[PDB]
């Protein structure tokens, strides 16, 4: 489908972690997701449904789907942050998948 | 579009047993109760119907469960529905079922029902999906899936919505009649019941809208409403209308009757000896004796035809290809 | 020709096939176009061979009784005893 | 169009004056079968298939019931209780040039069986070769063209045949004949008139109900006893006046 | 857990079928529609193609469409492919993708087959 609305680079480091803000209208029919690109180029699914992490997780937090945007799964950061996000905010049942460009994490 | 719904065919269905449910509504005039002898063609009744598994939900592990099948058409049949959920959103009909003749487009929406006549590229197995959103609670917008090639067109009608939506089974059924000039639309949504057969009582199935375009129409599809994902078929986890969707096809075949605090209907074939007096008679009641209703006649079993020995042929050519007269 | 007691009294029938001698039954009428209600009237068991032709769906007996309902040649039928179309 | 692939467009929600249709002197070959001309445009008849088509002016004769040769058998057939009309007119300067864009079916399997439209193009091995698209002996394909060259004898001339279909007293009338509708008598003995359903009688008032749908009940006799009004929707039961001996 | 060992990434000409391979680990294999996804070295990801579980509905993404077939076969063990007259455009590092119904999710992500033309 069509691609959805990102940050490119966001920059900060105080130890409050500002949200990433993914919007677009694609969010109401199947919902707006977070896809990891780790070191060692090996992806995994960090949040799922919004709501749940799976099983073995480094514990962090979750989504909430507050109307158009979500705030994401991201908790007090560790040394191991380099890792960035995709949003994937899937349609009804035509099934077109859009990941973007992604984001960074960097402090 | 196609996503390919045909199924290597499941578990079958039984054939229970249809005790009227089938009688409609011929006319607009004022008598009541005045056994009626009009003659147009009606259900028979306690021989074979068939219904079937529209989503036929299994228990913890199936497989993706869309079967909704094309069937041919003996110019009308009754239709039922136990399903109250509303995953019926139309019906679509063709001969070729092809670009090659104009197709009949009946499809429902949350506001009107589309009636459509054009030749289309029939997907072999399309679908309509109705899902839930995140956000808002009920959107029922629907995805339109089963007209693609619009090739002259030229019938289009907004209506009413002819399915519309408590706890118990509400049969919504039909009277279809494929007539070539008008094409005949015989429809009853009755009040709330728990009977997991063809539920009681007769059908007032009264009429509602009629087509004026009256076609060659040969073959059968009905459309069923469903969020079917692409993902995981042992996972289908749809989940809408479990086992209760099941809807109920009949036949009709030429066949006499009489109708009836108002009129209602009933009767007038002729199949044992019984029916046969009753026939002759013109009576439905018949009192104590011996009737001469009808002849025997032992029939032709083969035929043969006899020609004597000849094997030229005949001079045709002789004057029709000849020189002059 | 059909025989009854009435729609009243019973949904019992016999039908006399007139003047004819019966093995031909089964070619007589397209009973296999017809329902196959009528595979009982054209073949069955209770065929006794009458002068007028003969009857089916009913019982011959030797007993004589009041003619109630006249078939021909002497030959009448009653509808009686668990009842029955006796002849 | 070609008269196998004869185009057919259903007319309806009509105020039809036909009146002005025959008398336009540009249709030559005008006739009706179950109605008269005169009194076309009095009445009403729920609908106008008409199937229209070009036909060479020498080949129209095929086209009554009753016929065969190349229309009723394989082009186009009309059944036997064809109750229309039948329109044919020239359109040399229409539809000829060298004109070879219409074609006609010269051959089929069988019969053709009327109202039906047909265009199968793979060929007739009218002998017991299996041949494949040739025009040999005794196989041969079935589609050839009308050659529509304006400068030959009478009959070459192609005719725009329309032939018109409908159905006479079906109880949803929406194709009718210009006449306004006049207004209800209460129990007067008059010459009553719904939809074409004429005649004289006493027309009173109707409060025991049927079902919903369509416009007439009638009798055993099967003369109409009970007649439905087509803009109020209600119910004038038919009595005489005046039957009997002095 | 599922982790997708795929390889035979290596020389192709462009506008060549190269028939790369998928193989899997962890999950039944009629009961579950495998994606693809591709990342180009320097790019995000992008959703490219998806099957059934007997090869019935070949989805592929809103560019790509039709010019691969990805496919199944229960004796070869491998998910064998054509890419057919490619214009430039498949120097990604393709993945699979497992999805589950979690509302069109995606779970676990494999290594990485990388496929390269030579301009
Ligand atoms: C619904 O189900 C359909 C059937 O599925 C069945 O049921 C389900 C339930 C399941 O159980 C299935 O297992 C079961 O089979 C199904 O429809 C099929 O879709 C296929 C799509 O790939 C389709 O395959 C293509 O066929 C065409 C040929 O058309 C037909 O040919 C036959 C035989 O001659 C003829 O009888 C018919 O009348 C048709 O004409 C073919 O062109 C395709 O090849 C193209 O695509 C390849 C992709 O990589 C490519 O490699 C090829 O080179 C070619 O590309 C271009 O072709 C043109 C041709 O003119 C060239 O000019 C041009 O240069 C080429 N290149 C470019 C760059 O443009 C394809 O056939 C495959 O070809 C490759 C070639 O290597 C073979 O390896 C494959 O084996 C071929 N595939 C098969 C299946 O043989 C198939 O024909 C359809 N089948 C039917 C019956 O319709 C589909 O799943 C569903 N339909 C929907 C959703 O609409
Ligand atoms: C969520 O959906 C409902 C209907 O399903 C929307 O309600 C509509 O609200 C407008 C505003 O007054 C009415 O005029 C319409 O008649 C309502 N119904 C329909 C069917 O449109 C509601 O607005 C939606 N919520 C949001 C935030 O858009
Ligand atoms: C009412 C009726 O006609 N029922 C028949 C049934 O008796 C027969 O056994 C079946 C064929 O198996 O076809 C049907
Ligand atoms: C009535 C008519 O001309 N229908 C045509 C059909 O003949 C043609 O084959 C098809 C193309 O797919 O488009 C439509
Ligand atoms: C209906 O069809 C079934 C076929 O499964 C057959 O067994 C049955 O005898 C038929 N007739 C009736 C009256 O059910
Ligand atoms: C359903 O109805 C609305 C309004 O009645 C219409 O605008 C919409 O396009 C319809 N949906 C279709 C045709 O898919
Ligand atoms: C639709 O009808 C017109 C009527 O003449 C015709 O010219 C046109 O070719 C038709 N369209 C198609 C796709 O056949
Ligand atoms: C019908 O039969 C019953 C018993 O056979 C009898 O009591 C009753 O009066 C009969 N009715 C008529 C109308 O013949
Ligand atoms: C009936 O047919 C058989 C053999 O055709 C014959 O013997 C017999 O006399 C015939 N008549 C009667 C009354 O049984
Ligand atoms: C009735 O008549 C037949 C005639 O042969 C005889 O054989 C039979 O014994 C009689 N009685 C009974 C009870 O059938
Ligand atoms: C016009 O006719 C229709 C159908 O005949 C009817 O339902 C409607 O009430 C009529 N309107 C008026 C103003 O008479």
């Amino acid at each position: 489908s069509y691609e959805l609305t990102q940050p490119p680079s966001v920059s900060v480091s105080p130890g409050q972690t500002a949200r990433i803000t993914c919007s677009g209208d694609a969010l109401s029919k199947h919902y707006g997701y977070w896809y990891q690109q780790k070191p060692g180029q090996a992806p995994v699914l960090v949040i799922f449904k919004d709501s749940e992490r799976p099983s073995g997780i480094p514990e962090r937090f979750s989504g909430s789907s507050s109307g158009t945007t979500i705030t994401l799964t991201v908790s007090g950061v560790q040394a191991e942050d380099e890792a960035d996000y995709y949003c994937q905010s899937a349609d009804s049942s035509a099934t077109y998948w859009v990941f973007g460009g992604g984001t960074k994490l960097t402090v | 579009q196609c996503v390919n719904l045909t199924t290597r065919t499941q578990l079958p269905p039984a054939y229970t047993n249809s005790f009227t449910r089938g009688v409609y509504y011929p006319d607009k005039v004022f008598r009541s109760s005045v056994l009626h002898s009009t003659q147009d063609l009606f259900l028979p009744f306690f021989s074979n119907v068939t219904w079937f598994h529209a989503i036929h939900v299994s228990g913890t592990n199936g497989t993706k469960r869309f079967d909704n099948p094309v069937l041919p058409f003996n110019d009308g049949v009754y239709f039922a529905s136990t399903e109250k959920s509303n995953i019926i959103r139309g019906w679509i009909f063709g001969t070729t079922l092809d670009s090659k003749t104009q197709s009949l487009l009946i499809v429902n929406n949350a506001t009107n029902v589309v009636i459509k006549v054009c030749e289309f590229q029939f997907c072999n197995d399309p679908f309509l999906g109705v899902y839930y959103h995140k956000n808002n609670k009920s959107w029922m917008e629907s995805e339109f899936r089963v007209y693609s090639s619009a090739n002259n067109c030229t019938f289009e009608y907004v209506s009413q919505p002819f399915l519309m939506d408590g706890n118990f089974k509400n049969l919504r059924e039909f009277v279809f009649k494929n007539i070539d000039g008008y094409f005949k639309i015989y429809s009853k949504h009755t009040p709330i019941n728990l009977v997991r057969d063809l539920p009681q009582g007769f059908s007032a199935l009264e009429p509602l809208v009629d087509l004026p375009i009256g076609i060659n129409i040969t073959r059968f599809q009905t459309l069923l409403a469903l969020h079917r994902s692409y993902l995981t078929p042992g996972d289908s986890s749809s989940g809408w209308t479990a086992g209760a969707a099941a809807y109920y096809v009949g036949y009709l075949q030429p066949r006499t009757f009489l109708l009836k605090g108002t009129i209602t209907d009933a009767v007038d074939c002729a199949l044992d000896p019984l029916s046969e007096t009753k026939c002759t008679l013109k009576s439905f009641t018949v009192e104590k004796g011996i009737y001469q209703t009808s002849n025997f006649r032992v029939q032709p079993t083969e035929s043969i035809v006899r020609f004597p020995n000849i094997t030229n042929l005949c001079p045709f050519g002789e004057v029709f290809n000849a020189t002059r007269f | 020709s059909v025989i009854t007691p009435g729609t009243n009294t019973s949904n019992q029938v016999a039908v006399l096939y007139q003047d004819v001698n019966c093995t031909e039954v089964p070619v007589a009428i397209h009973a296999d176009q017809l329902t196959p209600t009528w595979r009982v009237y054209s073949t069955g068991s209770n065929v006794f061979q009458t002068r007028a032709g003969c009857l089916i769906g009913a019982e011959h007996v030797n007993n004589s009784y009041e003619c109630d309902i006249p078939i021909g040649a002497g030959i009448c039928a009653s509808y009686q005893t668990s009842q029955s179309i006796i002849a | 169009a070609s008269v196998y692939a004869w185009n057919r467009k259903r007319i309806s929600n009509c105020v039809a004056d036909y009146s002005v249709l025959y008398n336009s002197a540009s249709f030559s070959t005008f006739k009706c079968y179950g109605v008269s001309p005169t009194k076309l445009n009095d009445l009403c008849f729920t609908n106008v298939y008409a199937d229209s088509f070009v036909i060479r002016g020498d080949e129209v004769r095929q086209i009554a019931p009753g016929q065969t040769g190349k229309i009723a058998d394989y082009n186009y057939k009309l059944p036997d209780d064809f109750t229309g009309c039948v329109i044919a007119w020239n359109s040399n300067n229409l539809d000829s040039k060298g004109n070879y864009n219409y074609l006609y079916r010269l051959f089929r399997k069988s019969n053709l069986k009327p109202f039906e439209r047909d265009i199968s193009t793979e060929i007739y091995q009218a002998g017991s070769t299996p041949c494949n698209g040739v025009e040999g002996f005794n196989c041969y394909f079935p589609l050839q063209s009308y050659g529509f060259q304006p400068t030959n004898g009478v009959g070459y001339q192609p005719y725009r045949v329309v032939v018109l279909s409908f159905e006479l007293l079906h109880a949803p009338a929406t194709v009718c004949g210009p006449k306004k509708s006049t207004n209800l008598v209460k129990n007067k003995c008059v010459n009553f008139n719904f939809n074409g359903l004429t005649g004289t009688g006493v027309l009173t008032e109707s409060n025991k109900k049927f079902l919903p749908f369509q416009q007439f009940g009638r009798d055993i006799a099967d003369t109409t006893d009970a007649v439905r009004d087509p803009q109020t929707l209600e119910i004038l039961d038919i009595t005489p006046c005046s039957f009997g001996g002095v | 857990q599922v982790q997708l060992v795929e390889s035979g990434g290596g020389v192709v000409q462009p506008g060549r079928s190269l028939r790369l391979s998928c193989a899997a680990s962890g999950f039944t294999f009629s009961s579950y529609g495998m994606h693809w996804v591709r990342q180009a070295p320097g790019k995000g990801l992008e959703w490219v193609a998806v099957i059934w579980y007997d090869g019935s509905n070949k989805f592929y993404a809103d560019s790509v469409k039709g010019r691969f077939t990805i496919s199944r076969d229960n004796s070869k063990n491998t998910l064998y492919l054509q890419m057919t007259s490619l214009r430039a455009e498949d120097t990604a590092v393709y993945y699979c993708a497992r999805a589950d119904y979690g509302d069109f999710f995606f779970d676990y992500w494999g290594q990485g087959t990388l496929v390269t033309v030579s301009s």
